[PDB]
């Protein structure tokens, strides 16, 4: 358990943009493959998009493409999930993960309208 | 559990790791594009130092799976 830490959640009106950032300062955590999940409450945490180093290959879920961005700034150990064009669809608890990580608490994203 | 944590153990044979991994990937809430880039991006990585020797070296599944 080193434990991811997510912030940047916010209350903001559809068509707006968010981005939420991952780190652990302090701990080893960049693993090659890193991923962000969401979950809205009662519901499956599904895969949203995961980025692996190297070749920066990135994989977004259907409901996401055209809309976010998954980055990885690794001099600062810090991934990112950049958010535009925002939904109502798109409220939930927003989480990160690398290999072998301990879940974080999230960062909750809402979206009015 | 995530597929990101399924990891092959030290003596755990790869045929064994490969269905845990497939078990774990089945199960998570995904589309078949995310699955099958998490196949291509994780299956190799997170095999144990052994295998992943022998891998790095040469894909199909049932290449991979004869290799070790």
């Amino acid at each position: 358990q080193v434990q991811l830490v997510e912030s940047g959640g916010g209350l903001v009106q559809a068509g707006g943009s968010l981005r939420l950032s991952c780190a652990a300062s302090g701990s080893f955590f960049m693993s090659n493959v890193m991923a962000w999940y969401r979950q809205a409450p009662g519901k499956a945490r599904e895969l949203i998009a995961a980025i692996r180093g190297g070749d920066m290959s990135t994989v977004y879920d259907d409901s996401v493409k055209g809309r976010f961005t998954i980055t990885r700034d690794d001099d600062k150990n810090i991934l990112y999930l950049q958010m535009n064009d925002l939904k109502p669809e798109d409220t939930a608890m927003y989480y990160c993960k690398a290999s072998g990580s301990s879940w974080g608490q999230g960062t909750q994203v809402t979206v009015s309208s | 559990t995530s597929i990101l944590d399924i990891r092959q153990g030290p003596k755990e044979p790869f045929r064994d790791y490969v269905d845990r991994f497939y078990k774990t990937l089945r199960a998570e809430q995904a589309s078949q594009e995310v699955k099958n880039w998490m196949t291509e991006t994780l299956l190799v990585q997170n095999a144990n130092p052994d295998c992943k020797t022998i891998l790095k070296a040469l894909a199909t599944l049932e290449e991979m799976m004869t290799a070790c």
